[PDB]
């Protein structure tokens, strides 16, 4: 029984928790997920890892999910982690808003999420989550915000990021490419598509979703085919 | 190499080495005789000690107004199983109102000791023990080891060196059952002044007596109740 | 690898005999039991001049009639202590009586051997302690000391020695003491055997002594009180 | 068991020179009807102890079996020592003690009889847990009635022989008839000496109805 | 009401009315109180239906399951004894007057009786139910050791058809039962069939 | 039972009768209603005798190691709070007492009313009892926050001996206690028989 | 569930599960802290200062209470959840006493909580180090240090995490009685002490204060600008 | 490496742990068991192993019940246990069908609560083995044999221990079901008198065991005359 | 279903500086019947400790056993046998554990104290005690403690020069109360108990009452 035994939530001579680190490298070989924070909403641009001829569209999306009316977000990883991970994020949204009768922050949501995949790398005897996420949405506190998770239970706000197949070399060309305080959704589309092309493209292969407000509403909408197909026209013009 | 790990692991030559290294702890323990005649039943222990200015070890203990114990091995298994046993004897006197018989006290630490051994995890309790009392078969003498293994004896030596001891015993047991309980005492004495070493010999602070019979109850001599047995000994 | 119930070729039990090695890297406390109270004094042995010195409690109160000084895995030691108070007040509640010495030591050690994986509850230790305790105090029978360590084994002594420089004064302690020594020359004598063993130049703050007396309460000595015997 | 069903009367109880005799009408009445009028209300606990319970007759079903077991895992060890008088009054004290005090108890009140090292002992045992000794003893409606004249005889002659205290048990059982509503006119008689447990009958006794003519 | 068993050499012989009545109602008026808990187990039901049919099955799973380990005929005795294990253990719950009648290999015929509280014990004839008040004194006065299998069916048919006029809770038709060695014959007397005592007329 | 206590300007008088019932019958006559934590913390008892008994005791054994712990004396504010706290969990199941805790600790003299109602309130003047209401009247009368040490004995021992001349369930002896900023001091302990032979 | 002993002794009487708890704070950002005589500061060094990131979602040093503040070393994910016991253990001891929590009770609790999971079943150590700072009742400044063991100390002057030795020997020489005399001069010692173990100090040091009878007061990057022209 | 616990087979279809636990039982004493017209006689040949013990001393004969015996082989402390189990079962089956559990019944149940041992890696399998010997009017005499692995099956005469493959041979040359109980006492004790060796061994005492319709059904230690006088016709 | 029996019984302790009487009667009963004419209510704890109980016989029986094993236990693990204080302030916790359906007993501890001298303690039903020189607890409770506290303790007496309290004069007045306490309750009668603890040991007196 003992020798069994795998060990997950174990320290290791360097100080370091192997399980974790072997659950990121599980997220280095999935589809590219890129979330920009504009001034009028934030987008998640996800790379289409599931195509083929003979594949159904059925769903609304593949990569990008609903946590509430206000939330939203974009996993990279095992693929039935996150089936788990986001049914998860939803009662935990549906929780606190039978609690206080309001919207849950989109803070409070990421780190109660965290909060989850942090205890199966201390106690259980369990193998991490193996997903990284993406959120995107909007408080009364903050309004429009976009946070990214992995594996290890950690999470940080950022104003542009992408996690997944390339996400250092889209990193670095977010870096350059950003002009903090000066975005647009309208631009940020451009960046996104502009990124994820010399990161990689067809309207089939990607998906993107905007997060904007209306109205004193919160409005989730993936772009459709020809909404998507037009912007991948307007960067060839520029290259 | 891998078959001396676990209690639940049998080797191939049908033996379980975690019992047999268990039974080392009641080995690396003080010497206690344990002698009866027809109507006494004595424990003589001889405690140890590290410094100098450190006490010697209990050896002997309080179970019931009967029945009186002499350990050897774990001194925290000892307790542990000290515990239980004294518990027993309290139920026995609440719901039938009477002193549990000691052999039916010695079937119920031979089963609370067997379980750790059958089960993953666990391991056996590495300590031996010699129980003195007195009931209506008269005195006895039993000795239970870490294996969950009990004897009946008319007499008996455990821990370090307890051959010399033992030696002596088989050869002055026939002169044990009518005998008074001076000489008695002073036989068990004998015996475990045997498995000493040549020069240092016994003395009224490194033994200890428990005694038990039909007309006493289990009384424990230390320090300065002991020189009355001890003076006798050549 | 083995389990953590699993006893040696020898006969010992590995996780208790690696516990009874940590102590050996502990703090010295030196403890000398007389006629007239006990006595105890630990090495604080600090390690930075920044580091206050007075939050490094290894000798705490059981209860007014009862001390202890500790070593090894100080950390470790939060939980027996705690114990041991709590042991000595349940007495006082049901009894309306102090505990004696002997009675706080052995509750104490009951918890020793209290440690395994399979067969276990959620609160349930995974090793032992790897700390070993002086218990000094005052009941009917006068001045006791006691001491206690990972094996659950507790015994009474005279004069012990614990921590990294035990043997050194274990020995010193065999030729310097007697039965009828009085407290006050306890102290020095242990000040005098803790100076020697000691790496940095003994002084008030370096170490730290408490005493028990028949009629007093625990008490721990002060600055003030420490440098008088210093000189 | 708060409402009993089938239950028996009253249980007679003298000591003697050298013994103990126990006697019990073998009716279990429902009410107010006497629906069974051959059930054995005395058990042989061993070779020295009996057992008579009045109340309830399911509990005392249960309690016979609870009782034989012990007996029987007692004797299988064959080590000598065996269950005395005393020590089955105890186990049974802390029974109905136990069960009084989770509000659910066994709706008997017992009389043990043994005979062990040459002394004669007459134990008592109720529902609630209460229990003494005594040289005589009567349950139910034979504490009014039989235990006044049990009483009366070991006043001038505290010692009785086995013959005379067998005599003053007939003489209790008829008064009882006599007097008793939910009594029979079959009674059993056992008796525990140094020869062991014997139990005698059914028995009946002389009743005379020459006050009805008058 | 009213359930009745008696015994004879070869085995024994049930009967029972068949009336169900919900107050002043008769929500059943051909109810089957004689249940089979075995090949040769019989098991006549008064009390709470839902309580006894209950129970009833309880034991007959547990009989079919023990006799199948055994591979032998269960006894009688053992089936009675299940019945009142569950009659005790639930008498503060349960309403039931189960009366288990039978034929085993080696004692015979037998017929055991658990009323209510949970007590067994074994007689030569058993009576329970409602109705069974009224026949206790003809049942005293009628029966007499050494009675046949055809005796005792006409002993069972006359005191459950006394019953029957004078209980409100008893009536309907009357469900039989002669169990041997041979095996079980039930049999049901109807209207005419059923014996008649021609009522005190000035 | 008749306790009172009230905070004036040199500490906390804390006065009570010492007289168990068990009915119309009495019980005891010297029965200590006073309990003591620790030198500077001081409990009342009325209500139920084994009730107040075996909670201020458990209240004192939680003070002891709670001053083990944090190395300090514990506040009246907490030790009442602590109290309360114990209370509560056995609310409408019987529980029959009413407790003042009285000491000084940071903030002053405090003195705490604490019921198995559930009432935790402070305050300056106090009674509980089936005498209190007797004991109020004089108590308010004669209460000023000005008042001497020798006249604020007076007034806790003349509430108290009105109030068991009024009261049938109180009566015995007057014990008096001065809880002071260098702890509680037993003031005396007057029998009601003597100090009506000195108001008369 | 999991009931495996993963902290064990060794032959040298080692806990090497505490021993990779304490190498995993080696490898955290430097958390500095000094004591002064009415403030308190605290100095977290930020490693991954990256331009796209909001600032405010990840910071190391947070407040238990209105007194209590603290910073830490090592894993940031067991560092939320010691530090969220810790919160709610403040709000315990104010409901159970009238009085708010002192420095030292906060930092035995926490440091309970660590040694309590080097010592259970089915679980590992905390690989993160704290420097709890407060005020208590009395205004006396504190300052003290737990670690993955469960042992904690009082200080006047700490760092932890990677490079704590050099600035831990930077303190020693430079914490006087003199340092430490002004507001300013006190959190000026603090940011001396990051700038010999950080490239191009002044954007990448984030230290917030904690003065007498005041919540934490988080100084942003214009006023920690200030502060390092007067140290040129 | 496939040997080390109870839930896993070799390559072979083995389970060695199983097979382990049998080999303590060929290193015990022997334990013999005949049955015959009206009786079982239980036969073990305690060695003693030293002379401080008292006679009778370490019994590997036990009542699980007052009908049913029990002589056992292999580790005691493990066989002392089984028996206690045995004796649950045979108490627990009375208070629930009112009745003597039948030898077959009791075999049955407390085989399958060995062979729970088998299988998990939780728990290792008992290492004894035991003959269970009764007497009932409505069945007759019977004697059945459990051993480690959880298997039990019925005999006429049965033999453990170390000397088994010996002394069945010499239980071989009996007619058991011709023979009665008295005159199988005398050949039991001349088997494990035969079986038992002087060199190898040292002292032994023999234990005497039966239950058949001499004893009226009750099984029982056999009388010390009896006993004595077939102890002088071994010799 | 009633859990509790009322079966009568006095106890009565006095304390002198020497000794201890605790005195009983020795009649169980219940309704209008007389279970048994001798069942004493006095118990031997220790050497210097006999406990008194009256009430429900049933609570008494098994409060008494409890107290036996936990004074068992307590000279297990603290090796000396407890003392008269210690088995009151033992005695009240155990009584306050079953608060919620106490024991319908009526405890009079009577003892010796450390120093040497006579102690007694009353005990009420559910935990609650005191130490006093005098107590009287049962069914005739209220019928003996008016008199020893007029002969005993010199209450509403104007010309007395209270004399100290004498083995042999308390011996009389045990007696003597009991006699009165067997002409007015139905409860009290045919035997009393008297068990003398002082420092030689227990001793134990016998003398007969009224049957009727
Ligand atoms: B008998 O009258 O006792 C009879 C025995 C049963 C059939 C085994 N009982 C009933 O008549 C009877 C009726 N009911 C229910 C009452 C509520 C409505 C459904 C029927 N239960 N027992
Ligand atoms: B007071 O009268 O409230 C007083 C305070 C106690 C002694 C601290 N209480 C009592 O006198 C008292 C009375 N009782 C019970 C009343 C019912 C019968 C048993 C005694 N408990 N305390």
């Amino acid at each position: 029984s003992r020798r069994y035994d795998s060990r997950t939530t174990i320290f290791s001579p360097e100080g370091r928790l192997y399980q974790v680190e072997y659950a990121m490298e599980a997220i280095g070989h999935a589809g590219t997920c890129l979330g920009i924070l504009a001034n009028d909403g934030v987008l998640l641009a996800a790379e289409r890892r599931n195509i083929h001829k003979l594949l159904d569209e059925v769903f609304f999306s593949e990569k990008i999910y609903k946590l509430n009316e206000d939330m939203a977000c974009s996993v990279a990883g095992i693929t039935s982690d996150a089936n788990v991970l986001t049914n998860e994020l939803r009662l935990i949204a549906q929780r606190y808003l039978l609690q206080y009768q309001e919207p849950i922050p989109c803070e409070q949501l990421v780190t109660a999420l965290c909060d989850i995949k942090q205890a199966y790398t201390q106690f259980g005897g369990k193998r991490p989550f193996g997903v990284s996420l993406l959120y995107i949405g909007w408080d009364k506190h903050y309004g429009f915000q976009l946070y990214q998770s992995d594996p290890s239970g950690n999470y940080g706000g950022w104003k542009a990021t992408c996690i997944g197949n390339n996400s250092a070399a889209a990193v670095s060309m977010l870096k350059q490419d950003y002009k903090e305080g000066e975005m647009t959704l309208k631009s940020a589309l451009a960046l996104a598509v502009k990124v994820l092309n010399k990161t990689m493209l067809s309207a089939e292969k990607v998906e993107i979703a905007t997060l904007t407000r209306e109205s004193g509403k919160t409005v989730i909408r993936v772009l459709k085919q020809k909404e998507v197909e037009q912007l991948i026209k307007k960067h060839e013009e520029e290259e | 190499n891998q078959y001396d790990n676990d209690v639940t692991v049998w080797s191939p030559q049908g033996r379980i080495h975690q019992i047999e290294y268990a039974m080392e702890a009641v080995k690396q323990g003080s010497a206690t005789v344990g002698l009866k005649s027809k109507t006494h039943a004595v424990l003589v222990a001889l405690k140890r000690a590290q410094s100098e200015l450190a006490a010697h070890q209990k050896k002997i203990l309080h179970v019931d107004n009967h029945i009186g114990i002499s350990i050897a091995g774990l001194t925290a298994d000892a307790r542990l199983l000290c515990n239980f046993m004294r518990q027993e004897c309290l139920d026995s006197r609440f719901v039938f109102d009477r002193p549990l018989p000691v052999s039916r006290l010695v079937s119920l630490i031979g089963s609370k000791t067997q379980i750790p051994t059958q089960r993953y995890g666990r391991r056996p309790y590495g300590v031996g023990l010699l129980i003195a009392g007195y009931d209506d078969m008269g005195p006895h003498i039993f000795q239970t080891c870490p294996s969950a293994n009990y004897f009946d004896c008319r007499a008996m030596s455990i821990g370090a060196r307890s051959q010399s001891a033992r030696t002596y015993l088989e050869r002055h047991m026939s002169e044990f059952m009518e005998c008074n309980l001076d000489e008695l005492v002073k036989h068990g004495l004998r015996a475990l002044r045997e498995t000493l070493p040549a020069e240092q010999d016994l003395t009224t602070k490194n033994v200890s007596i428990g005694i038990v019979g039909k007309d006493l109850e289990f009384t424990i001599y230390d320090d300065d109740d002991v020189s009355p047995f001890l003076d006798g000994l050549e | 690898d083995r389990g953590v119930n699993t006893f040696s070729p020898e006969g010992r039990l590995f996780q208790v005999e690696y516990a009874i090695e940590a102590i050996k890297l502990g703090s010295t406390a030196i403890g000398i039991q007389t006629s007239e109270g006990v006595c105890l004094a630990v090495e604080k042995r600090i390690t930075s001049p920044l580091m206050e010195p007075s939050s490094i409690e290894k000798i705490v109160e059981i209860d007014a009639h009862i001390g202890c000084a500790m070593s090894g895995l100080i950390a470790d030691a939060k939980t027996l202590i705690d114990k041991a108070r709590v042991e000595t007040q349940n007495h006082w509640f049901t009894y309306n009586e102090t505990m004696t010495v002997e009675s706080v030591t052995q509750a104490v050690s009951n918890l020793a051997l209290q440690f395994g994986e399979e067969d276990a509850d959620p609160g349930a230790m995974s090793r032992p302690f790897g700390v070993a305790l002086l218990f000094g105090g005052v009941d009917e029978k006068g001045p006791q000391l006691f001491h206690m360590d990972p094996s659950g084994t507790f015994v009474q002594c005279d004069a012990r020695a614990i921590g990294s420089a035990s043997e050194g004064a274990q020995s010193s302690l065999q030729e310097v003491y007697h039965k009828s020594m009085t407290l006050k020359e306890a102290i020095k004598s242990s000040l005098i055997i803790l100076k020697q063993v000691m790496e940095e130049k003994l002084n008030a703050t370096n170490i730290e002594l408490a005493t028990v007396q028949p009629g007093q309460n625990f008490h721990m000595f002060t600055k003030e009180e420490l440098e008088e015997v210093i000189k | 068991t708060q409402n009993p069903m089938v239950t028996g009367t009253s249980v007679l109880g003298v000591k003697f020179d050298g013994g103990v005799v126990i006697a019990a009408d073998m009716l279990g009445s429902y009410g107010s009807l006497a629906r069974f009028r051959n059930i054995s209300r005395i058990m042989r606990v061993n070779d020295s102890t009996m057992l008579g319970a009045s109340g309830d007759y399911a509990d005392f079903q249960y309690l016979k079996q609870v009782l034989g077991q012990m007996v029987i895992d007692e004797e299988l060890l064959g080590d000598g020592h065996s269950y005395s008088p005393r020590a089955i009054h105890s186990w049974l004290t802390r029974a109905m003690y136990s069960r009084r005090s989770k509000m659910n108890p066994l709706w008997n009140t017992m009389v043990i009889g043994g005979y062990a090292d040459g002394e004669s002992f007459l134990g008592y045992v109720d529902m609630l847990g209460v229990a003494y000794e005594a040289p005589s003893l009567a349950t139910g409606y034979g504490a009014y009635l039989a235990q006044p004249l049990l009483r009366e005889v070991l006043e001038k002659q505290p010692v009785l022989s086995q013959t005379e205290a067998r005599e003053l048990v007939e003489r209790c059982m008829r008064v009882l008839y006599y007097r008793d509503a939910r009594s029979y006119n079959r009674f059993q008689i056992a008796t525990v000496t140094e020869k062991g447990v014997e139990i005698e009958g059914p028995l009946s006794a002389q009743t005379n109805w020459d006050i009805a003519h008058m | 009401t009213t359930i009745m068993a008696v015994q004879f050499n070869g085995g024994v012989v049930l009967g029972a009315d068949s009336r169900t009545t919900t107050g002043s109602y008769i929500a059943n008026r051909v109810t089957d109180k004689l249940t089979p808990i075995h090949d040769h187990i019989f098991c006549c039901r008064s009390g709470s239906a839902a309580d006894t049919q209950a129970v009833a099955d309880a034991v007959t799973y547990q009989l079919g399951f023990h006799s199948i380990e055994l591979n032998e005929p269960p006894l009688v005795h053992t089936a009675a004894s299940l019945f009142k294990e569950m009659c005790y253990r639930y008498r503060e719950d349960l309403m039931a007057g189960i009366i288990i009648a039978g034929w085993d290999p080696q004692e015979g015929g037998q017929v055991y009786s658990v009323p209510m509280g949970g007590m067994m014990v074994r007689q030569s004839f058993a009576i329970g139910g409602s109705g069974s008040s009224y026949i206790y004194g003809y049942v005293d006065a009628t029966y007499r050791e050494g009675m046949t299998k055809d005796e005792c069916l006409q002993f069972t048919a006359n005191a459950l058809a006394l019953a029957m006029e004078r209980d409100g809770s008893s009536g309907g038709v009357i469900r039989l039962a002669a169990i041997q060695e041979s095996g079980v014959e039930r049999q049901v007397l109807l209207g005419d069939q059923i014996p008649k005592f021609t009522i005190a007329t000035l | 039972t008749t306790t009172l206590a009230f905070k004036f300007l040199h500490g906390v008088i804390v006065a009570a009768d010492s007289r168990a019932t068990a009915g119309a019958y009495i019980a005891s006559q010297t029965v200590k209603k006073v309990i003591e934590i620790n030198p500077y913390l001081l409990g009342t008892m009325a209500g139920g005798a084994a009730d107040c008994s075996f909670w201020e005791r458990l209240l004192a054994r939680q003070c002891r190691i709670y001053e083990l712990r944090n190395k300090e004396r514990i506040s009246v504010a907490a030790a009442s709070k602590l109290l309360a706290n114990m209370v509560y969990q056995y609310k409408g199941m019987g529980l029959s007492m009413g407790t003042m805790i009285c000491g000084w600790d940071k903030r002053g003299p405090g003195l705490y009313y604490v019921d198995s109602e559930g009432n935790r309130i402070s305050g300056t003047a106090f009674s509980v009892g089936s005498g209190s209401v007797y004991a109020y009247g004089v108590m308010d009368r004669g209460y000023s926050y000005d008042l001497k040490v020798e006249e604020a004995y007076d007034l806790a021992r003349r509430a108290i001996y009105q109030a068991t001349y009024r009261d049938a369930y109180s009566g015995g002896a007057v014990n008096l206690y001065h809880v002071r900023e260098d702890g509680w001091i037993r003031v005396s302990s007057d029998n009601v028989a003597d100090l009506h032979d000195k108001y008369s | 569930s999991y009931d495996r002993a993963i902290t064990v002794f060794s032959p040298d009487g080692h806990l090497f599960q505490v021993e990779y708890a304490q190498e995993a704070v080696k490898k955290g950002s430097t958390a500095v802290g000094v004591r002064g005589k009415d403030i308190v500061v605290l100095g977290v060094e930020k490693k991954s200062v990256a331009k796209l990131q909001d600032e405010r979602t990840v910071r190391k040093i947070c407040a238990l209470d209105d007194n209590v503040c603290m910073a830490f070393a090592g894993l940031t994910a067991d560092a939320r959840i010691v530090i969220n016991r810790a919160r709610v253990e403040c709000q315990s001891h104010r409901l159970t006493v009238e009085d708010p929590v002192t420095v030292e009770y906060i930092t035995r609790y926490i440091a309970s909580l660590k040694q309590r999971y080097t010592q259970s079943n089915g679980r590992r150590p905390f690989g993160i180090s704290a420097l709890i700072v407060g005020f208590d009742f009395d205004g006396t400044p504190r300052l003290y240090q737990t670690d993955p063991s469960g042992t904690y100390h009082a200080w006047k002057a700490n760092a932890i995490g990677r490079g704590a030795k050099s600035v831990r020997e930077f303190l020693e020489k430079n914490y006087t009685d003199d340092a430490i005399e002004t507001d300013d001069l006190t959190i000026k010692l603090v940011i001396k002490a990051l700038l010999e173990v950080v490239q191009s100090g002044g954007k990448n040091i984030e230290l917030a204060v904690m003065r007498r009878d005041q919540p934490l007061k988080i100084l942003n990057p214009e006023e920690i600008e200030k502060y390092v022209a007067e140290i040129e | 490496g496939y040997d080390l616990s109870a839930s896993t087979f070799s390559p072979d279809g083995r389970v060695f742990q199983v097979e382990y636990a049998m080999k303590a039982v060929e290193n015990s004493s022997t334990a013999i068991g005949i049955r015959c017209k009206d009786g079982v006689v239980f036969g073990v040949e305690k060695l003693v192993l030293s002379k401080l013990y008292e006679e009778g001393s370490n019994k590997r004969l036990f009542n699980v019940d007052r009908h049913v015996g029990m002589a056992v082989a292999g580790l005691l402390a493990d066989a002392r246990s089984l028996a206690d189990i045995a004796r649950e079962e045979a108490s627990n089956f009375r208070s629930n069908f009112g009745y003597n559990i039948p030898l077959k019944h009791l075999a049955d149940r407390v085989a399958m609560y060995v062979h729970a041992y088998t299988l998990y890696s939780a728990v290792r399998p008992f290492g004894c083995s035991f003959m269970l010997g009764s007497y009932s009017a409505n069945d007759g005499a019977q004697l059945y044999m459990i051993d480690p692995s959880g298997v039990s099956y019925g005999y006429w005469g049965c033999a453990i221990g170390k000397a088994r493959q010996a002394a069945k041979t010499e239980i071989e040359k009996l007619q058991m079901k011709e023979m009665t109980c008295r005159d199988v006492v005398k050949e039991v004790a001349k088997i494990i008198y035969i079986v038992h060796d002087e060199v190898k061994d040292k002292a032994f005492e023999l234990e005497l065991s039966w239950v058949g319709e001499l004893t009226k059904g009750r099984h029982e230690i056999v009388p010390k005359d009896i006993r004595e006088e077939a102890e002088k016709y071994a010799k | 279903f009633s859990p509790y029996a009322f079966n009568g019984g006095t106890v009565l302790a006095i304390a002198g500086e020497d000794f201890s009487i605790v005195a009983s009667d020795t009649r169980l009963s219940e309704g209008f019947s007389i279970h048994t004419r001798d069942s004493p209510k006095c118990y031997k704890l220790t050497d210097k400790t006999v406990i008194g109980c009256s009430g429900f016989h049933g609570d008494c029986l098994t409060l008494t056993k409890i107290i036996e094993a936990r004074l068992k236990m307590y000279k297990h693990s603290n090796n000396k046998a407890m003392t008269t204080g210690a088995i009151a302030a033992m005695l009240s916790t155990i009584l306050y554990s079953r608060r919620f359906f106490p024991y319908y007993v009526y405890n009079i501890i009577g003892g010796l104290d450390e120093e040497g001298k006579g102690a007694v303690y009353s005990f009420d039903p559910v935990g609650s005690y005191q130490r006093d020189s005098f107590k009287a607890g049962g069914s005739a409770s209220a019928m003996l403690q008016p008199l020893l506290d007029n002969q005993v303790g010199f209450k509403n007496m104007q010309n007395v020069e209270h004399v100290p309290l004498t083995l042999d004069r308390a011996m009389r007045l045990v007696k003597d109360v009991f006699i009165s306490a067997a002409e007015r309750d139905v409860y009290t009668g045919d035997a009393l108990r008297i068990c003398i603890v002082t420092k030689e040991g227990i001793r134990e007196e016998t003398v007969p009452l009224r049957k009727d």
